[PDB]
C-alpha cells in the first residue's frame, strides 16, 4: 500500500506545478519518506500505466 | 508663427451689377492728364557703402536746394548770407540764414536750435516774446527754415523772426466749366481681410450704377466721371506676425484677382486712378514707382484704369490734385502735443506749410536712397488726398482743400489695443470746379 | 551626530588642509602690502554661522541652533523675527531698521544663507501711508535687479516674511486704487511683449486677483527704459517700467503657489485663504489595443520643445513617435540628477552634433537635460546603402560604418531616473521590456517551481547555484555570471527558448523584434511569402526545433522587405537574394510557431495579441514608449575673461588706447588724469597710490578729500572729525581726480619684483568701487608673465558645465591605488579591499574630478601663486607643480553666478571630456542642478591672498558672485530640495514594472523605491548610495560638438537637414518650414526695416549722426562716414532661404513671402546700382 501512497504523492507533485519537472527534485522532495527503490518503482509503474510521459531524459510531465 | 491647413474661399467671381435705364449720363468731354509721375524722371548715373552715403547726401542736398528756391519767392526775404560767411559781416548788421534743422531745445527764456547749411553749422536763439514763437514751437526736424537776426562774436545767432515755406495768401481764380463734373475719393479697401466690409462695398457699387433713393443723388450719379484710390487696395502677406489667422484670402495673386473682379462692376464711363500703398506688393520705401506687374496684373488689364505712383499729381479740367498715401501724418502727431488722431486735418496743415510729405528721417516713415528728392511739394495744389489714418476729416487752409479718405476695414484688434476708433464706409464727393467737398456718403449702417 | 570613523577622519583631514592654507594666508597679509591686514574670507560650518556672517545680527547663531532642534527651522524663523522685534539683540533704532533687519534675517534663514537675495535683491524697507483711502500705514518692499536670478522659491518667501513682519509691528494692510491695478496689468504685458518672455505668463484676471489681496506693496526702482500708458500714479516715483517687482508677482506667488501654500500651512500664517482657494480651483478587444488607446487618452504628446528651431541645432525625434528615443528606467554611475544617459554610438551616427555635456530640450520628464555615455544600453539600428540592416551597439562599429549609412531606423535608448518623474510630477509611462525585468521573472519562476532562492546583481551562495544548475542542467559558472551581470551576459537563443518552455517566463528581450510596429496584414502577407518561396535550414536543441538560415529571392519578396526593416531584423542582400543569419532566423520564425499555425489579421487586435493567442511562447512589448528631444547650448569648458581682457585692476583712462595698455602708455611717457586714491606716509610725507612707503618702508594712511575746498585729511583726523569738513560741513570722499606718471610706477614695480621682459599689460578705464583703491602693479606684472586673467573681486576663475557622479574606477581618472590609499580610500563599494584598478569605488561628498583644460589653466595659476609668494612676499613656495598631476590632493572653491557663498572641494583626478564631475551633494550645495548649468572653480590660496572687499563694485549686484563666506562641511539636510527625490536603490522591483501599465502617479510608489529623503538625519546619508546601470568609461565618445566647426549659415542648414533626412522619426519638410519661420525671415525683415532708419558713424572718432553729413565728411574729424547697417546684413540669408523653398515642400505663404522679399531687396537699390527658377515658375504658372 506504501507503493500506492507513493504513486499518489508523485501524481500530486506534478498537478500543482503544470510544467516539466526534473527527477532530482522529485527524489529530494520525496526523500526520507520513501527510499529510492520505491521511488523508481512508482515512476516505472506510472509510465507503464500512461498517466505521465517523459519529454526528455530525467524530465517528466503529466499526460 | 504657425500656419494651419488650407481653406476654401471665394473671389467674387459671380457679382454682376447693371445700369438703371432711368439714369441717362450727361455727355461731358474728359480732360485728364498726369502732370507728375515718379517713373517720368530719369536719374543721372567702388564700395557699396560709399555709394549709399553719397546717395543720401545728394538726397538731402537736393531737398535743401528745392526748399531754398521755394523760400526765396517770399518778397520779405532779402540779404541772405551763408553760415560760413557769418564772420565777415559786423555784429550789428541784420542777416538772414537758411538751412536745415538738426535739434530743437526749449529753454526757460526761449528756443535754441542747431541750423546746418552747406557751408557750416550755427546755433540760434529765439526769444519768447517773438510773435512767431508758436510756429517755431511746432517745427519738425529735417525741415528747411529761415531765421532773421543779429550775430554775436560769442558764437550765438540772436534771431527775431522765424519763416517757413508756406502757401501764398493770394491765388488767381480759375475760369469756370461749361458743365458740372464730380469726382469720388476712396482709400484703404483691404481686400482679403476678415474685417473687410463686403455688403457696404456692394451697396457702394450699386450706388454708382444708378440705384439711388433720392432725385438729387440721381442728379449726382449721372455727372460722375472720375474715381481715385490711394493705397491699401489689398491686405498683403507678412506685414506683422500673426496675419494668416486674420486673412480670408491668404495669397497675393488671388487677392489682386478678387480686387479686379469687384472693380469690374465700375461703370464704363468712369475712369479709375489706382496707386500703391504700404501693404500692397510694391517698393518697401517711398516714393513707390508702381505695383509689381507680374503680381498685380489683373488690375492692369481693366479697360478703364490708370496706374499711378505714390505720390502723383493729376490735373482734372485744369485743377491739380495731389494724391499720396499719407504715412507722414504719424510723425507729426508724435512730435507736437495737442494734435491727436481722429482730427487728421491739422497734421496735414503742418505738412503742407512745411511743403514736404515726410520730413523727419529715422522716425517711422522709411526713406529710400535716391540722388534726388521727389517728396517736395514743388507747386501749390488745389486738393490734397491722403490715407493711413482710417478716420475721415476735411479742412481748408489758404484756398487748398485737404481730405482724408476713410477705410473699408472695421476695427481690428491692434487698433483697439492702441485705442484708435476708425470710421468705416464714408465716401467724400468733390466738385472739380471749386475743388471742395459737397457731400459725404454713409454706408456704415450695412456693415 | 555620531558618524562612523571614516567620515570624521575625512572631515578632519579636510580641516587640516584648510588650516595649512590659512596659516600662509595670514602670514602673507600681515606684512601690510594689501588693502587689509587680515584674510577677508571667513569660514562657516553650518547655516547659522553663514546667516550670522552674511546679514547678522551679531549673536544669532546660538539662538538659531537652539531653536532649530526644538521647532524645525520653519517656526525658528518666526521666533527669530519675534525676538529681533522685541530688541533682544540690541536697540536698532527706528521701526524701519527693525523691519529691514528682521526681513533680511528671516529670508536668509529660510533660504539657507547661500542665495544673495537678502543681500542684493532687497534694497529698502519703508513705511508709507494710504493717502487716498484712509490715511493708514502699510509696509512696502523695494526690489532690485538681482532678484531676477534668485529663483522662483525665494521670491514668494520674501512676500510671506514681509507680511509676517508688518503683522508683528502692528501695521495695516495695503489698499490699492484702481489705477495701481490697471498699471500693474499693463506693466506685466508690456514687459512680456518688449524685454523678456516670462516663463509663466499670468492672465489679467489672475494679476488683478493677486493685486487685490497681497497685504504688502511690491515695488522697486526702474530697470528698463520703457514708458507706460498709465502715468503719475500716486506712491510710484518712476514712470518707467519696473522689472523685479513684476517678476516677483508673476513667478513667486503665482507660479510657485503650491509651495507657498504648504509653507503657510506648516508655519501657521493666517489670512492666506485666497491663495489656497486659487490653488484648489487650479487643479472582443485585445490587451495591447486597449493599452495603446488608454495611453493616448491619459498621456498626450507635448510639442512645446519643438516650437523654435535654430539653424545649426538639429531636431532628433518628433513628439512621441516610434523610432525615436526608447525609455529605460534607471540611473547610471554618472547620471540621475537631471542627466540622461545615451550610447556613444548614437553620438557618432548623428554626425557628432552630440558630445559629452551637450544640453537637450526634452519632451516628457522635464524641460532640459545633459547627456552622459552609457555603454550597457542599446544603440541605433541602421540601413546600409546596399540594403543590409545592422545593429550598432559599439563605439568601434559606429566609427567603422558611418560612411555607408543611408537611414537610421531607430535612434537608441535613453536612461531616465524615477526621481525626475517624482520631481516633475509626471505620470508613469508604460515600461518597455528589458533585461532587469526578465531576470526578476526568472528568479521568481525558480522560487515558485523548485523552491530555490536567488538574488540578482549580488553574490549568491554556492549550494543554491549548484542545486539550480542540477535542476536546469546548465553550467553553474554561466548561471552565476548571468545573475551577477544580467545586462552584459546574455544566453544564446536555444537557452532562451528552453527557459520559456520549461519555466513559463516570456522570451528574452534581446531576441524580441518590434512586432507592434507593423500592421497584422503585412505579417499575413509575409507569412505566405515565407511559406511558399523560402528555403530554411533547421536544427534541434534538446527536442526543440529552431531555424538556422533563411534564403529568399528579392523579386518574389517584393515590398515585404520594408516589413523586415520596420521589424528591426538584420539581413543582407547578396546575388539578388535576402539572407537571414543564425540568431535572427530563430527570432523571426519562433514567435510564429515555425509556420505550423496560419497568421490571420482580425479587427481590434494587435500583432502581439494574435501571437500570444495561439502560440506556446509568449512575448512582451519592446517599443511601447517613445520620447522626443532637441539640441541646445553645446558644452562649455573655458577660462573667464572680462569683456575687454584685464590683467590688473589699475585705472589708466584713455592714455593707453582701446586695449588699455599700461606698458604702451609708459613707453610714450604720457600723463593720465584718472580718479584714484592716494596714501600718505606718517613720517616723511610721501604721497602715492601704493601702500608701503618706497623710502622708509612703513605703512601709509588713506587721504580723504573735500569735494568743494579740496583739502587733504589723513585717516586719524578724518575719524576724529566724523568724516565731515569743519569749514564746509559736507561729506568727505576717499578719492579725487588726480594726475599720475605711469612710467615711474612701472619702473619701480619692475625693479621691485625683478621682472623685465613683459610686452603687454592691460588695465581698466575706470574703477567701479567706491574706495577706488588700485591693485599693486607687481601682481599685474606676474599675471602677464604667467598669462592669467583677473575678475572683478581679484580672483582667477574657470567655468565649466557640471555633471553628476557617484561611483568611479581608478583607471578612468588615471590614478594608482597607492595614491588613493594615501588619499584615504581603502575599500570598494561591495566591501572588499582596494587592490585593482578595475574595481568600483564610492565617491566622497567633497571630492571632485576636473578636466584636462582645467588642469592646464590651474597649472599656470599655481605657477603665478608660487612666483607671487617667492618674489612679492618672500615666503617659501606652496604648490611646486611641474605637471597637472601634481595638483591632486589640493583644495578649490566652487561658486555659482547667482549666489554669494562657496564650498571647498578636493581634486582626485582628471578626465578628457569638457565637463565638471562632482557629487550631487556638491552641486546641490551651490543651488544648481545638472541640466545645462555652469559653475566656477578657483584655487583656495589664490582667493585667500588676492580677494578683497574693497575691489567690489558699489552698485547693487557687486556682492553677487563673490566668496563672502565659504563652507568647510557638507550637510545633505541643508543643500537643496531636488536632491531628496533622487533614488539610490540597486535595482527596481517587479511592483514598479507592473504598476507602470496602470498609469500611476509616482507619488503612489514613493514607499517602494528608496530615496535620499528617507535617510535624512541618520548617519547613513553619507554612504551606501547605489546605482542601476554600469558604464565602461565615463569619457568615452566625442569630446567637441560639430556646431563649433561650422562658420557659415548655409553649411549649418545643410548639415542640419542631412541629419533630419537620415532619421526616420523626423519630417524634414516640417523642419524646413520651422527654420524659415523662426530664424531666417525675421532677420531678413528686421534688417530691411532697420536699413532705412539707421545711424551713421565716423571712423576716426565714434560720433553718431541721425542723418548723413551733407559734405560727406565728419564735421569735427574730417574723416570718413560709414554705415551702421549694410547691404551685406540684408542679403546674408537670402540664398539659404531660396534653397529651402526650391527643394523642400513648404506652404504657399512662405514661398510668396520669400519671393516678395527678394523682389523688395532688388527694388530698393534700383537707383543706386542701375530659367527653371522657383520665382519664375511661380509667376509663370499664374
Ligand atoms: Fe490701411
Ligand atoms: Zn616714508
Ligand atoms: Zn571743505
Ligand atoms: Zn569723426
Amino acid at each position: 500500500e506504501l507503493l500506492e501512497k507513493a504513486k499518489e504523492d508523485i501524481l500530486n507533485i506534478l498537478r500543482q506545478k503544470r510544467t516539466a519537472i526534473s527527477r532530482k527534485y522529485i527524489l529530494k522532495k520525496l526523500g526520507d519518506k520513501y527510499d529510492e527503490e520505491t521511488i523508481d518503482d512508482a515512476i516505472t509503474e506510472l509510465l507503464a500505466q500512461g498517466e505521465i510521459y517523459e519529454p526528455e531524459t530525467g524530465y517528466y510531465k503529466l499526460l | 508663427e504657425e500656419i494651419g491647413e488650407e481653406k476654401e474661399y471665394s473671389k467674387y467671381e459671380d457679382v454682376v451689377i447693371e445700369w438703371n435705364p432711368s439714369v441717362t449720363p450727361v455727355q461731358i468731354e474728359k480732360n485728364y492728364e498726369v502732370k507728375f509721375d515718379v517713373r517720368q524722371v530719369k536719374l543721372r548715373p567702388g564700395k557699396e557703402g560709399e555709394i549709399i552715403v553719397e546717395a543720401y547726401a545728394s538726397l538731402f542736398k537736393s531737398r535743401l536746394s528745392k526748399l531754398k528756391r521755394i523760400l526765396r519767392e517770399n518778397p520779405e526775404i532779402s540779404n541772405v548770407v551763408d553760415i560760413g560767411k557769418l564772420n565777415y559781416v559786423s555784429g550789428d548788421e541784420e542777416v538772414t540764414i537758411i538751412g536745415l534743422v538738426n535739434s530743437k531745445r526749449e529753454t526757460n527764456r526761449g528756443l535754441i536750435f542747431e541750423v546746418e547749411d552747406k557751408t557750416g553749422i550755427v546755433k540760434v536763439f529765439l526769444p519768447k516774446d517773438s510773435e512767431d514763437y508758436r510756429e517755431a514751437f511746432k517745427v519738425l526736424p529735417d525741415a528747411v527754415v529761415a531765421f532773421k537776426g543779429f550775430y554775436s562774436k560769442k558764437g550765438i545767432f540772436f534771431a527775431n523772426k522765424f519763416y517757413l515755406p508756406d502757401v501764398p495768401l493770394y491765388r488767381k481764380q480759375k475760369p469756370p466749366l461749361e458743365e458740372k463734373v464730380y469726382a469720388i475719393l476712396i482709400s484703404d479697401i483691404h481686400v482679403g481681410s476678415r474685417e473687410f466690409c463686403e455688403k457696404a462695398f456692394l451697396k457702394f457699387l450699386e450706388w454708382l450704377n444708378g440705384h439711388v433713393e433720392s432725385k438729387e443723388e440721381e442728379e449726382i450719379v449721372s455727372r460722375v466721371k472720375y474715381l481715385i484710390i490711394a493705397g491699401d487696395v489689398v491686405d498683403g502677406i507678412g506685414i506683422y506676425p500673426g496675419q494668416y489667422s486674420d486673412l480670408v484670402i491668404p495669397d497675393i495673386f488671388d487677392q489682386y484677382e478678387a480686387l479686379a473682379n469687384l472693380l469690374a462692376n465700375v461703370p464704363e464711363h468712369i475712369t479709375m486712378f489706382i496707386g500703391p500703398g504700404n501693404a500692397d506688393a510694391a517698393r518697401p520705401a517711398i516714393p513707390q514707382p508702381e505695383f509689381y506687374k507680374e503680381y498685380a496684373k489683373p488690375i492692369y488689364k481693366l479697360k478703364n484704369a490708370i496706374i499711378i505712383s505714390n505720390p502723383a499729381v493729376i490735373r482734372l479740367h485744369g485743377r491739380d490734385f495731389l494724391i499720396a498715401h499719407g504715412r507722414g501724418i504719424e510723425d507729426v502727431v508724435s512730435f507736437v502735443p495737442g494734435l491727436t488722431h481722429h482730427k487728421p486735418g491739422l497734421p496735414m496743415v503742418e505738412l503742407l506749410k512745411m511743403r514736404h510729405l515726410a520730413p523727419t528721417f529715422g522716425g517711422k516713415v522709411p526713406i529710400a536712397p535716391d540722388p534726388e528728392d521727389l517728396l517736395v511739394i514743388e507747386e501749390v495744389p488745389d486738393l490734397v488726398q491722403m490715407g493711413h489714418v482710417h478716420v475721415y476729416d476735411a479742412v481748408v487752409y489758404r484756398g487748398v482743400q485737404l481730405v482724408n479718405s476713410a477705410t473699408w476695414q472695421a476695427q481690428t484688434e491692434f487698433q483697439k489695443m492702441v485705442n484708435i476708433v476708425p470710421t468705416p464706409a464714408k465716401v467724400p464727393v468733390v466738385d472739380v470746379e471749386s475743388a471742395r467737398v459737397v457731400k459725404v456718403l454713409d454706408f456704415s449702417g450695412w456693415c | 551626530m555620531e558618524l562612523p570613523k571614516e567620515m570624521e577622519e575625512y572631515f578632519e583631514m579636510l580641516q587640516r588642509e584648510i588650516d595649512k592654507a590659512y596659516e600662509i594666508a595670514k602670514k602673507a597679509r600681515a606684512q601690510g602690502k594689501d588693502p587689509s591686514l587680515d584674510v577677508e574670507i571667513p569660514q562657516a560650518t553650518d547655516m547659522a554661522g553663514r546667516v550670522e556672517s552674511l546679514v547678522g545680527p551679531p549673536g544669532v547663531a546660538k539662538r538659531i541652533r537652539e531653536l532649530v532642534k526644538e521647532y524645525g527651522k520653519e517656526i525658528a524663523a518666526l521666533k527669530i523675527v519675534d525676538e529681533i522685534i522685541e530688541g533682544k539683540f540690541g536697540d536698532l533704532g527706528s521701526r524701519e531698521k527693525y523691519a529691514e533687519q528682521a526681513v533680511r534675517t528671516a529670508l536668509a534663514i529660510l533660504t539657507e544663507g547661500i542665495v544673495s537675495a537678502p543681500i542684493e535683491g532687497i534694497a529698502n524697507v519703508k513705511i508709507k501711508r494710504n493717502t487716498w483711502a484712509d490715511n493708514s500705514e502699510y509696509l512696502a518692499l523695494y526690489y532690485a535687479g538681482p532678484i531676477r536670478s534668485s529663483g522662483g522659491t525665494a521670491q514668494a518667501l520674501s512676500v510671506l516674511v514681509g507680511d509676517y513682519v508688518r503683522r508683528k509691528l502692528g501695521l495695516d494692510r495695503f489698499k490699492p486704487s484702481e489705477k495701481h491695478i490697471e498699471r500693474m496689468v499693463e506693466e506685466v504685458d508690456l514687459y512680456h511683449r518688449a524685454v523678456t518672455r516670462l516663463q509663466y505668463h499670468p492672465s489679467p484676471e489672475e494679476v488683478r486677483l493677486a493685486m487685490r489681496n497681497i497685504p504688502i506693496e511690491i515695488t522697486g526702482e526702474a530697470t528698463d527704459d520703457v514708458e507706460v500708458s498709465h502715468r503719475d500714479v500716486p506712491g510710484v516715483e518712476t514712470n518707467q517700467l519696473r522689472g523685479g517687482a513684476i517678476l516677483v508677482l508673476a513667478e513667486g506667488v503665482l507660479q510657485k503657489a503650491k509651495k507657498l501654500v504648504k509653507y503657510i500651512d506648516k508655519m501657521g500664517i493666517e489670512g492666506w485663504e485666497w491663495l489656497k482657494e486659487f490653488v484648489e480651483a487650479k487643479e472582443d478587444m485585445g490587451f495591447y489595443y486597449s493599452l495603446y488607446q488608454k495611453f493616448k487618452e491619459e498621456i498626450a504628446p507635448s510639442d512645446k520643445y519643438a516650437k523654435e528651431v535654430i539653424g545649426g541645432r538639429p531636431l532628433f525625434s518628433d513628439p512621441s513617435k516610434p523610432g525615436g528615443f526608447r525609455l529605460r528606467y534607471g540611473r547610471s554611475r554618472a547620471s540621475g540628477f537631471a542627466t540622461w544617459g545615451i550610447n556613444p554610438a548614437t553620438m557618432i551616427l548623428v554626425d557628432e552634433f552630440l558630445a559629452i555635456g551637450t544640453q537637450l530640450k526634452t519632451e516628457r520628464p522635464g524641460k532640459g537635460a545633459v547627456v552622459t555615455p552609457v555603454t550597457t544600453i542599446e544603440g541605433p539600428i541602421v540601413k546600409l546603402k546596399d540594403g543590409s540592416v545592422l545593429r550598432v551597439d559599439d563605439y568601434n562599429l559606429a566609427l567603422k560604418v558611418r560612411e555607408d549609412v543611408e537611414e537610421i531606423l531607430y535612434l537608441g535608448d535613453a536612461v531616465i531616473a524615477f526621481g525626475d518623474f517624482v520631481e516633475n510630477n509626471q505620470t508613469l509611462l508604460p515600461a518597455n521590456y528589458c533585461e532587469e525585468w526578465w531576470i526578476l521573472e526568472f528568479v521568481k519562476a525558480l522560487k515558485e517551481i523548485y523552491e530555490v532562492h536567488l538574488e540578482p546583481f549580488t553574490e549568491n551562495e554556492e549550494e543554491s547555484i549548484e542545486e539550480a544548475s542540477d535542476y536546469l542542467e546548465i553550467d553553474p559558472e554561466f548561471l552565476k555570471e548571468m545573475l551577477r551581470d544580467p545586462l552584459r551576459v546574455k544566453p544564446p537563443v536555444e537557452l532562451a527558448i528552453h527557459f520559456s518552455e520549461v519555466l513559463g517566463i516570456p522570451l528574452h528581450p534581446y531576441y524580441t523584434l518590434y512586432w507592434n510596429s507593423v500592421e497584422p496584414k503585412d505579417v499575413e502577407k509575409l507569412w505566405r511569402l515565407l511559406k511558399n518561396y523560402a528555403e530554411i535550414e533547421w536544427s534541434n536543441f534538446r527536442g526543440i526545433k529552431f531555424a538556422k538560415k533563411i534564403v529568399i529571392s528579392q523579386e518574389k519578396l517584393g515590398d515585404s522587405k520594408r516589413t523586415l526593416e520596420l521589424l528591426g531584423l538584420p539581413h543582407t542582400v547578396r546575388d539578388g537574394n535576402v539572407i537571414v543569419d543564425y540568431p535572427w532566423a530563430a527570432a523571426l520564425l519562433t514567435p510564429l510557431g515555425n509556420l505550423n499555425w496560419e497568421f490571420m489579421a482580425k479587427p481590434l487586435y494587435a500583432t502581439i495579441d494574435i501571437i500570444n493567442e495561439n502560440n506556446e511562447i509568449k512575448l512582451r512589448d519592446r517599443g511601447i514608449s517613445w520620447i522626443g528631444a532637441r539640441m541646445g547650448r553645446p558644452e562649455k569648458a573655458k577660462e573667464r575673461k572680462m569683456k575687454p581682457p584685464v590683467q590688473v585692476l589699475f585705472p589708466i583712462g584713455l592714455a593707453g588706447g582701446s586695449s588699455r595698455d599700461i606698458k604702451k602708455a609708459a613707453e610714450e611717457g604720457k600723463v593720465a588724469e584718472v580718479e584714484i586714491a592716494f596714501f600718505k606716509c606718517p613720517k616723511c610725507g610721501h604721497v602715492g597710490p601704493e601702500h608701503l612707503c618706497p623710502n622708509c618702508g612703513t605703512r601709509k594712511e588713506l587721504l580723504w578729500v573735500c569735494p568743494r575746498c579740496n583739502a587733504e585729511y589723513p585717516e586719524s583726523q578724518a575719524e576724529g572729525y566724523n568724516y565731515t569738513c569743519p569749514k564746509c560741513n559736507v561729506k568727505l570722499r576717499p578719492y579725487a581726480k588726480r594726475k599720475i606718471r605711469p612710467s615711474e610706477l612701472l619702473n619701480r614695480a619692475m625693479e621691485n619684483v625683478k621682472v623685465y621682459g613683459v610686452d603687454k599689460l592691460k588695465g581698466v578705464m575706470g574703477m567701479t568701487s567706491g574706495w577706488k583703491m588700485p591693485e599693486p602693479l607687481e601682481k599685474g606684472l606676474l599675471r602677464a608673465k604667467n598669462d592669467v586673467y583677473v575678475f572683478k573681486d581679484g580672483t582667477i576663475r574657470f567655468d565649466a558645465t557640471d555633471a553628476p557622479i557617484t561611483h568611479f574606477r581608478p583607471r578612468e581618472i588615471g590614478v594608482s591605488v597607492e595614491k588613493l590609499r594615501e588619499l584615504g580610500y581603502t575599500h570598494d563599494f561591495e566591501g572588499k579591499p582596494l587592490v585593482s584598478e578595475d574595481q568600483i569605488v564610492e565617491l566622497k561628498p567633497q571630492d571632485i574630478i576636473l578636466s584636462k583644460e582645467a588642469g592646464r589653466y590651474l597649472l599656470k595659476v599655481a605657477k603665478f601663486v608660487d612666483d607671487l609668494l617667492e618674489k612679492f612676499y618672500g615666503l617659501p613656495r606652496f604648490y611646486n607643480a611641474e605637471k597637472m598631476e601634481d595638483l591632486i590632493g589640493h583644495l578649490v572653491i566652487g561658486l555659482a553666478p547667482h549666489t554669494s557663498a562657496g564650498i571647498v572641494g578636493r581634486i582626485i583626478g582628471f578626465v578628457d571630456a569638457l565637463v565638471g564631475y562632482a557629487h550631487p551633494y556638491f552641486h546641490a550645495a551651490k543651488r544648481r542642478n545638472c541640466d545645462g548649468d555652469e559653475d566656477a572653480v578657483m584655487l583656495l590660496l589664490d582667493a585667500l591672498l588676492n580677494f578683497s572687499r574693497y575691489y567690489l563694485p558699489e552698485k547693487r549686484g557687486g556682492k553677487m558672485d563673490a566668496p563672502l563666506v565659504i563652507t568647510t562641511r557638507l550637510d545633505p539636510r541643508e543643500v537643496d530640495s531636488e536632491v531628496h527625490n533622487m533614488d539610490i536603490v540597486r535595482y527596481y522591483p517587479l511592483e514598479f514594472y507592473e504598476a507602470t501599465y496602470e498609469l500611476k502617479s509616482p507619488k503612489e510608489l514613493v514607499g517602494v523605491i528608496e530615496r535620499v529623503e528617507d535617510r535624512l538625519g541618520k548617519p547613513e546619508m553619507y554612504y551606501g548610495l547605489k546605482f542601476t546601470h554600469d558604464t565602461d568609461d565615463i569619457a568615452l565618445g566625442p569630446k567637441m560638438s560639430l556646431y563649433k566647426q561650422l562658420g557659415d549659415m548655409e553649411e549649418k542648414v545643410r548639415r542640419q537637414l542631412e541629419v533630419a533626412k537620415r532619421i526616420r522619426a523626423v519630417d524634414e519638410h516640417g523642419v524646413a518650414e520651422k527654420i524659415l519661420n523662426s530664424h531666417l525671415i525675421p532677420d531678413l525683415r528686421g534688417n530691411l526695416r532697420s536699413f532705412t532708419r539707421q545711424e551713421f558713424r565716423c571712423v576716426k572718432c565714434n560720433t553718431k549722426f541721425r542723418r548723413p553729413p551733407l559734405n560727406g565728411k565728419c564735421p569735427v574729424c574730417g574723416g570718413k562716414i560709414v554705415l551702421t547697417v549694410s547691404k551685406g546684413a540684408i542679403e546674408k540669408y537670402l540664398g539659404t532661404a531660396k534653397m529651402l523653398v526650391t527643394e523642400y515642400n513648404v506652404k504657399n505663404y512662405t514661398r510668396q513671402r520669400i519671393c516678395l522679399t527678394e523682389r523688395d531687396i532688388d527694388s530698393l537699390f534700383e537707383n543706386v546700382f542701375p530659367p527653371n527658377d522657383i520665382c519664375q515658375r511661380l509667376v509663370m504658372a499664374r
